[PDB]
């Protein structure tokens, strides 16, 4: 009665069994294609690796500008296939810092530097890409470039317009110290304490 | 999200970044059409739930500006409102810093002078009277949300993104933070403009001493800090609370939660242990002013909202008249 | 050598 | 000890088009190009293997009289026919010709 509705199709997929939910998702894709929620519900109701990979490939062929579909496609394949999918997701959606961070983390340092440069050229106001580049530099053989990278990131944030609020930097330092990046975490903590006498 | 050098709506070039207060970006810009006059540009977030809150805050600021043409109520005066890159852009009068920066620049546990604290209490009472005359509850009285001038002589209440109407008083634990939390809003009772007066009293107590009034970690810690200062809560005030089952027992006993395994301690009686006269403290005139401020804080921060002092009683007190 | 893959075929189409 | 298993899950859903390998080994000069709406992948003519010092196309004179009547009109043989001539005419074992 009410076609081309994502919430009604999601409720019909959640209320029906999976053998009926597959046909309901096929009818919803035939009535209203390029839906990220319907494709995610179809990939979630597949209970297989190849069926979910085919559903993710169909969602990428229908709507390639979906970050959730690319995140669902990259998390279910091989890590080399995950990097090959994250490269296409960064080439199709340059405004996704999480896909660029996943592409830089799942590759070599010579590719991670180019991925961080492309993320800085595409999104200069992003602060998580610079923290990911600092963590990748601290995880490599270099140890003194993290402070210069943090200084360059602070200069780029001061020149772009994102002021230091001293609340997300402490969380980024805690996430870096919880993941084995204590040098960049200490540098971010010193940069937050320097911009954040007795009081 | 904005950049320095870029003009906002082709009339206000952004000159300095003040920082994101709660959920909106604040910048100091110069209006090119007003002979390089300074102004404060507030850019709301791109979300619709933030855009509706920014529109409600702009409507409340317009109602406060229409309710006070002479601006003698210590309220923020907004000039106009525009849009830039699908974001709500509000233009207000510029300010140097808030009361939190003035408290941080005065030293740790130092505080300000007695005359400045009396002027801040008078400005808070005038803002509470303006909010009661406009029938709008602010519920966001804080030193970080109250700005000052360059000479720190007059205060101005700002950050009205969490204000609501007095008729639609939702019984919810999503009120103000525990530094200026009302006990009736924490217990789930009915809220009024007296909660803003209690928050203004808790802010004046922080501006007089330099430390937090009641640094509670949760609602139960704030209730324990209020019971240690204003005494035990009455039965008529505890029976009218919707969230009294999580703080009070069946026999109206105080249930204090503690860590280390979450332990619960039942207390039938609660004696006032906090000393308001010993805290926030010199000549005899400053001692008399501190005693009058302590008496006003004891009369303003009572646990019952009906037995609390109003805005006219606080403005005509001995501490405000000096 | 032209190496065929699923991600390259998804990005090319 | 016996367990009832799923006979339909272990079978191949594609059947004749079921590819057991994930990657495909391509030659050196076998690049592809997407011109307009379709991708053309070319693979050139591969060079044949060079014959050894003791490996050549055996003529019909090396075949015996029992096999000479079947190869009427053919002077010589092919490379795969001469490389496995003793395994198909002189040996009665099971042969597997992957040609």
């Amino acid at each position: 009665m009410c076609p081309k509705s994502e919430d009604v199709w999601l409720e019909a997929a959640r209320l029906q069994p999976g053998d009926t939910a597959k046909a309901v998702v096929a009818q919803a894709v035939r009535h209203l294609p390029q839906s990220v929620r319907i494709y995610i519900r179809a990939a979630e109701l597949e209970t297989d690796i190849r069926a979910k990979k085919r559903v993710l490939r169909k969602a990428l062929e229908h709507v390639p500008n979906s970050v959730r579909l690319w995140k669902a496609a990259v998390e279910l394949e091989e890590p080399e296939d995950a990097r090959i999918m994250l490269s296409r997701a960064v080439e199709c959606c340059p405004t996704s810092v999480e896909l660029w961070l996943a592409l830089a983390r799942l590759e070599t340092y010579e590719n991670a530097r180019k991925v961080l440069n492309k993320a800085r050229e595409n999104i200069p106001t992003d602060r998580h890409i610079w923290i990911t580049a600092a963590k990748l530099e601290e995880a490599n053989g270099n140890t003194q470039m993290v402070e210069k990278i943090i200084d360059r990131a602070i200069t780029s944030l001061r020149a772009n317009g994102v002021e230091i609020n001293r609340e997300q930097w402490i969380q980024d330092a805690e996430e870096c110290d919880r993941a084995g990046s204590v040098a960049t975490c200490q540098a971010v903590m010193r940069a937050v304490i320097g911009i954040g006498e007795e009081d | 999200r904005v950049n320095i050098g870029e003009v906002l709506d082709k009339r206000y070039n952004v000159y300095g970044y003040t920082g994101q207060g709660v959920f909106s970006n604040v910048v100091r810009a110069r209006d090119n059409a007003r002979a390089n006059q300074e102004v404060a540009v507030k850019i709301i977030r791109n979300n619709e739930l933030m855009q509706k809150t920014g529109l409600k805050e702009l409507e409340f600021l317009k109602k406060l500006n229409d309710a006070d043409p002479d601006d003698k109520f210590h309220c923020l005066r907004l000039f106009r409102h525009f849009y830039h890159k699908q974001h709500l852009c509000l233009v207000f009068e510029p300010l140097s810093m808030n009361l939190r920066e003035v408290l941080k620049k005065y030293g740790k546990d130092v505080g300000l002078h007695i005359k400045a604290v009396r002027s801040y209490s008078q400005q808070l009472f005038l803002a509470l009277k303006l909010l009661k005359r406009c029938n709008i509850l602010h519920a966001d009285i804080k030193p970080d949300n109250i700005l000052v001038n360059e000479s720190k002589t007059i205060l101005k209440l700002c950050d009205f993104g969490s204000a609501s109407h007095v008729a639609d008083n939702d019984i919810t634990p999503y009120l103000v933070s525990r530094f200026y939390r009302a006990p009736e809003i924490i217990i789930g009772k009915s809220y009024d403009y007296g909660i803003d007066m209690w928050s203004v009293g808790c802010t004046l107590y922080e501006l007089y001493t330099g430390k937090i009034l009641f640094p509670g970690k949760t609602n139960n810690h704030m209730l324990k800090l209020a019971m240690d200062l204003k005494g035990k809560m009455p039965n008529k005030m505890i029976r009218k609370g919707v969230f009294k089952d999580q703080h009070f027992d069946q026999n109206l006993n105080f249930m204090y939660i503690e860590v280390d395994r979450e332990k619960v301690t039942v207390m039938s009686t609660i004696n006032p242990t906090k000393d308001l006269l010993a805290d926030l403290i010199l000549p005899e005139d400053q001692r008399k002013k501190v005693h009058q401020l302590k008496d006003l804080l004891d009369q303003i921060l009572m646990l019952d909202p009906a037995k609390r002092i109003s805005i006219n009683q606080a403005l005509q007190h001995a501490f405000i008249q000096e | 050598a032209i190496v065929f893959n699923a991600t390259s075929e998804f990005c090319r189409t | 000890p016996r367990q009832v298993l799923d006979l339909e899950d272990l079978v191949f859903t594609q059947g004749s088009h079921f590819m057991a390998n994930k990657r495909c080994q391509l030659p050196d000069g076998s690049f592809r190009r997407q011109r307009k709406g379709y991708e053309e992948v070319h693979v050139p003519a591969l060079k044949p293997k060079p014959f050894g010092s003791e490996e050549q196309l055996l003529p019909v004179e090396k075949l015996p009289k029992y096999a000479q009547a079947g190869f009427e009109g053919f002077k010589t043989l092919n490379r795969i026919q001469s490389k496995l001539y003793r395994a198909a005419l002189e040996t009665d074992e099971n042969l597997l010709l992957c040609a």
